[PDB]
């Protein structure tokens, strides 16, 4: 039934979907940043050279290049942060693989909810999915204790 | 808000900004991600419990006194005395309460979105899992909360660290007094 | 007669000549609001013979372009009329089609009605006085018949005069079966462009009054019903997000200023929005009026005295004059000197008459031609560092003109 | 009296009806007051007189309060989330349901011990890599 | 240099269906992807090197 | 915008807006790192709970 | 692949991961065999 | 400032200083992320010390490979270095079980 849950759920692989879509969106924004005047007459270099002349073409190209470089800089600046967060998540996944998978974990509510039995990792696009197998005490009955 | 922060109600400046490309829709998305991540942080840290527990009407734990950590109905915020101590100690700056001077001067598109879990349901989460951890021990961390008396839960914790139940059941009054003095 | 109707979703053209496919590009330009108010109009001249006079011609405003849509059999409508103030006091336009021709003029035309006698010319203008521009060539509209009137042709025309280059965005949609402005979506493409330059705020059109039919008469007004078969819409500047098809046409589009859902679809580039909260924009209370509180002064401080003098001091001993409480108009001084050089600094002389100063200082002297530009903040030389320097933060500006005629 | 504007909507293929939230402003002052060429958002066709609820994150337009509390779908702030509800479909804004209210039977001698267990498999989806790129 | 639109790349006969008026192709980059020869009035493709 | 003329007020506004944009970008870049640190601390808090 | 991804003739290239998704599956299967045998 | 004059030297210096300021901002933006990474690694090192060094760890593959026995840390330049001591079952033999 876990396969059926994953198939019929609206979106369970939300984390991997976000990881892929974030890079797709960042790349598309970076590419779309090419078409902006940044306070220049135009955003096309061949035209800004042929129509213009080097005296002010130099400063126009300087404005365009500083805008473009700043736009590229913000991309990599957010990329370092995203990759640092992914590094933290991958370190978390590595410990989970080193423990939940290669042994029992006495850590409560770490390898799934409930007392843990084992886990089975499965490969995923740009990520890993775990199949934690957990013991849940289920139905109970009251007693009198001393 | 990029437009408000940069070009305050100036059509010409807004027009000059529009050409800069999608350099502020991305800026909005970054901070929206930060805000939803804050809400998810609080939800993940506190909402570890599916169901909200309440303490039993009577409060006897074999000499253990939890008065300072369990919320009191007397105070109007339904918080523990300690929690109120911390709230007094921490000087919050803003909370987004439709104030309509430092916060006021931010007529510059800088707004503070109030957290999703206000500090009356966070207290309810804390009280619920406190009731869980002081009436059911760890068992409510795995399945349905299992009603277990507190001296026995305590002896079981001692069994956890290789001290055996006899130490606790022969020193229960001493451990209760030490615990109460420490909590105070 | 006149009646109202709901625009639905129509009046969308391609903003650019460029091709797209499977893109959701958005743009800001003049467009028709979706679900906007559209005014029908009809001209009754069927009973004109039996006296009674047509008496049915309003003066339709043109503000910020016009959208046109109607259904004529072959050439029931012929052309349109632009201009303002009607009389020869200001100009007017005379756009009209002829079989396979079109003639445009911006002459100052004075007239009273819109009866293009034909089914010729004249009767709609009486002054070819000072015509400035004319134009000819292929007409905008090509008629197509489906051998019956069921395929009611619809001529959607987008009309604009933004810096000239007057636009013929149009399409033929004879898919109508009788319903007015049927539900659907079609786009509009341009044909020709031409600049004139004219302040248009008035619109009128030309009908075939010499042989008209199907013009019922009634007193329908103030949001009532009445058959007119002639629609007119006005454009306002908006932002639109367009869905360009895989083929390259426009399949559907949404507004960015009509409904908050549309605003969401516009602020996040997608036609589909899932569950959740989103941030779109702010809301600001608009000013009701503008208040000015310039001090109540009228005594014009003497600028003729300092400018038009006969004993201007030397550069080494410059003549300084303080200005006190006064309302100074910096537009009457242009006849006080030849004004060879009137460059100005961080304060621009153009809207210099809308500012208030703590105190104004003027210094007059004479220097040589090669050093007329030597006086500037931070210049160095002989005069620029020995007789008069401007500080780097100096605000104001210098005035220079040649006095070789007098100081010779 | 400016402020942020937020649109609360369900999925576009669930309805075309939304509820507008204004950020940190009381409605009695500005957002109810509206005229042509008076507020920058020209989508002001919303009544500002119907389904007007007041929320600590600024008051909300388009949804009515419900006493009932459920697991909240569209977060708003200050323990409020609106969601689509079948009356017959309209947007309703309520206070967060913290969870199923439960009690325990703590006594100084009663204990609870399970007699049958349940093996359940959960899934934890951890990204380990992101699309490597070079510029 | 089609109609003043520059660029460097290989040109192949494209399968696009530019409407009678549309001239320069696009993708979601605000960058040209296909062009119509102003003389031959046929739809080329643009793929840089 | 009350003092200059549009010809050069455009470049003055552009210089001011790029300065302001850099200042705003700095704030958000710091906020992202602060959020990463807070997320690490909150994950540690969740494990601790 | 030299339309969205093909458009990137802008020095923006994505590099294939070192471990293609046929040896990662081998890793997962191997440690599954370990953890179940 | 020896060649130009203040009029245009102001804009030239302005361009130079904004370039230099952008370059310096990049350095500290990278420094913040590097220090965040080092802070995460130092939290990992602190947990490793308090777990492996100050007692046995039942966490598999945390303090070295194999069952963990203890750990002796060693100071390192701008870092710490652990000497995990691990019990590895080494050579084994098959048997029949019920
Ligand atoms: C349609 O009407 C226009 C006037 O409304 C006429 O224009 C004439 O066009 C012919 C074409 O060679 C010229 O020789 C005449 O000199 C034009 N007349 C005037 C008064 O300008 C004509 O009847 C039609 N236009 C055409 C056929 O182009
Ligand atoms: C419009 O045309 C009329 C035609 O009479 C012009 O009227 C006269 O034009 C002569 C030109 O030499 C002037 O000397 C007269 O003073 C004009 N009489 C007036 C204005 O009453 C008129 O000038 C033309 N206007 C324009 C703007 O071209
Ligand atoms: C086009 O011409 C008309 C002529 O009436 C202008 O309308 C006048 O504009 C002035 C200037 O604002 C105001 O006195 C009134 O709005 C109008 N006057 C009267 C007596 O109604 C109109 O403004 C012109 N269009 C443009 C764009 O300048
Ligand atoms: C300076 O002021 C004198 C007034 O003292 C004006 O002289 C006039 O100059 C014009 C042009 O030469 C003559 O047409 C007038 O007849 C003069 N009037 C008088 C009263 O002198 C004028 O405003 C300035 N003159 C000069 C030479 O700049
Ligand atoms: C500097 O100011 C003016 C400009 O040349 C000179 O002329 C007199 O200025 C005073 C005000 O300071 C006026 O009241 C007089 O009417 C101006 N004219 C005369 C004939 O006095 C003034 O003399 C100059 N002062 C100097 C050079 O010391
Ligand atoms: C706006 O309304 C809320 C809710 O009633 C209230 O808490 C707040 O104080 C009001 N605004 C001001 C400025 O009083
Ligand atoms: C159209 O105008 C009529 C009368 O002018 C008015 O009653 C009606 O509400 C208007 N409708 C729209 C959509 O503007
Ligand atoms: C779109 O293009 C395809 C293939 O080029 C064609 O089969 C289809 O008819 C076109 N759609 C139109 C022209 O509406
Ligand atoms: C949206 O929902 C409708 C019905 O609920 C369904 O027919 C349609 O396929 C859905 N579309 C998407 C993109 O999920
Ligand atoms: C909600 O509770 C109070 C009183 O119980 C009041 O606002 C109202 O009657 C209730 N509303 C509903 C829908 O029950
Ligand atoms: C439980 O505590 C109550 C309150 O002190 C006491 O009356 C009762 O006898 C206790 N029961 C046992 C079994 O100790
Ligand atoms: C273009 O001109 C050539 C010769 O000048 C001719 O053969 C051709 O038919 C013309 N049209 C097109 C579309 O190539």
């Amino acid at each position: 039934k876990i396969q059926d849950s994953l198939s019929s759920t609206p979106s369970a692989l939300g984390k991997l979907q976000d990881v892929v879509n974030h890079n797709a969106q960042a790349l598309n924004t970076l590419v779309k940043q090419l078409s902006s005047k940044f306070g220049a007459i135009s955003s096309v270099l061949n035209d800004i050279l042929s129509r213009l002349d080097p005296p002010e073409a130099e400063v126009q190209i300087d404005r365009l290049i500083t805008g473009r470089l700043q736009s590229l800089q913000t991309y990599v600046t957010q990329q370092l942060i995203r990759a640092a967060e992914i590094r933290a998540s991958a370190n978390l996944a590595a410990t989970k693989m080193s423990e939940c998978v290669l042994g029992q974990s006495k850590r409560v509510d770490f390898c799934g909810k409930g007392y843990h039995l084992m886990s089975f990792p499965q490969s995923a696009p740009h990520g890993v999915v775990f199949l934690h197998v957990t013991y849940v005490p289920a139905q109970e009955k009251n007693f009198t204790t001393a | 808000d990029c437009t408000m922060y940069i070009c305050g109600d100036s059509t010409e400046c807004s027009n000059l900004l529009l050409q800069y490309g999608s350099f502020c829709t991305q800026l909005k998305r970054a901070l929206t991600g930060i805000a939803v991540e804050q809400d998810k942080n609080t939800q993940e840290v506190f909402a570890q419990v599916k169901q909200i527990y309440k303490t039993p009407p009577i409060k006897y734990f074999g000499g253990f006194n939890f008065s300072q950590i369990l919320p009191d109905p007397s105070k109007p915020s339904k918080r523990s005395p300690i929690e109120d101590l911390l709230f007094n100690k921490v000087t919050l700056a803003d909370a987004g309460f439709i104030k309509q001077l430092i916060c006021a001067q931010k007529f510059n598109g800088l707004t503070v979105l109030p957290p999703l879990l206000t500090d009356e349901m966070i207290a309810q989460y804390t009280s619920a899992l406190l009731a869980g951890t002081i009436t059911s021990g760890w068992t409510f961390g795995a399945g349905p909360a299992l009603q277990i008396p507190f001296p026995m839960q305590m002896a079981y914790r001692f069994n956890g660290i290789g001290v055996t139940q006899n130490v606790l059941y022969e020193n229960q009054k001493l451990i209760a007094n030490q615990f109460n003095s420490a909590i105070g | 007669t006149q009646s109202y109707t709901n625009s639905f979703t129509r009046g969308v053209y391609y903003p650019d000549k460029v091709f797209r496919s499977s893109v959701l590009h958005s743009t800001q330009d003049l467009f028709l609001p979706f679900f906007s108010n559209v005014t029908w109009f009809h001209a009754i001249h069927v009973s004109g013979t039996n006296g009674t006079k047509r008496f049915d011609n309003p003066v339709l405003p043109f503000n910020d372009g016009v959208y046109f849509a109607s259904t004529e059999k072959s050439n029931i409508i012929r052309g349109w009329i632009f201009g303002t103030t009607l009389d020869s006091k200001t100009q007017s336009l005379l756009i009209v089609n002829n079989a396979t021709n079109v003639v445009i003029k911006v002459c100052e035309f004075q007239f009273c009605n819109d009866p293009f006698l034909d089914v010729s010319e004249l009767r709609v203008y009486s002054s070819a006085n000072n015509c400035t521009f004319e134009y000819v060539s292929q007409p905008f509209l090509m008629d197509l018949e489906g051998k019956q009137g069921n395929f009611k042709n619809l001529r959607e025309f987008v009309f604009k005069n933004i810096d000239g280059y007057f636009k013929i965005y149009s399409k033929h949609t004879p898919v109508n079966l009788g319903r007015d402005l049927p539900q659907g979506f079609s786009a509009l493409e341009p044909l020709v462009d031409l600049p004139i330059g004219i302040n248009i705020t008035r619109f009128q059109t030309l009908l075939a009054l010499h042989r008209s039919y199907l013009t019922p008469g009634d007193s329908s007004s103030s949001w009532t019903a009445g058959a007119a078969a002639y629609y007119v819409g006005y454009l306002q500047p908006r932002t639109f997000l367009l869905k360009y098809n895989e083929n390259g046409t426009i399949t559907d589009a949404v507004d960015c200023a009509l409904d908050p859902l549309s605003e969401t679809k516009c602020t996040l580039k997608s036609f589909t929005v899932e569950k959740g909260i989103y941030q779109t924009s702010n809301f600001r209370v608009q000013p009701t009026e503008s208040i000015v509180r310039f001090p109540n002064i009228t005594n014009l401080c003497p600028f003729h005295e300092v400018f038009n003098a006969t004993r201007f001091a030397s550069v080494y001993a410059w003549n300084r004059t303080r200005i006190s409480n006064c309302v100074a108009d910096y537009s009457v001084l242009y006849n006080f000197a030849p004004f060879f050089a009137f460059k100005c600094y961080g304060v621009s002389p153009t809207k210099l008459n809308d500012l208030c100063f703590t105190n104004v200082y003027a210094d007059s002297f004479v220097i040589r031609g090669n050093e007329v530009s030597q006086i500037a903040p931070g210049q160095t030389g002989n005069i620029a560092d020995y007789n008069y320097k401007l500080p780097d933060d100096f605000t104001g500006c210098v005035i220079a003109w040649n006095s070789n005629k007098l100081d010779s | 009296s400016f402020g942020g504007v937020s649109v609360i909507t369900p999925g576009t293929n669930t309805s075309n009806q939304v509820a507008v939230l204004y950020q940190d402003v009381n409605c009695t002052e500005v957002p109810v007051a509206i005229h042509a060429d008076q507020l920058t958002p020209t989508w002001r066709v919303y009544s500002t007189g119907s389904n007007v609820f007041q929320t600590r994150a600024g008051c909300l337009i388009g949804a009515e309060y419900v006493n009932n509390s459920y697991e909240c779908d569209i977060p708003i702030g200050a323990g409020i989330c609106a969601s689509y509800q079948t009356q017959s479909q309209s947007i309703i804004a309520y206070t967060m349901s913290l969870g199923a209210e439960n009690s325990v039977a703590y006594s100084n001698n009663s204990i609870a011990i399970p007699t049958n267990f349940t093996i359940s498999v959960t899934t934890e989806i951890l990204p380990v890599s992101m699309t490597k790129t070079s510029v | 240099n089609f109609n003043g639109l520059t660029g460097t790349g290989v040109l192949t006969e494209s399968n696009k269906k530019f409407l009678p008026f549309q001239q320069f192709g696009r993708d979601i980059a605000d960058t040209t992807d296909a062009v119509r020869d102003p003389q031959t009035l046929e739809i080329l493709d643009i793929t840089p090197c």
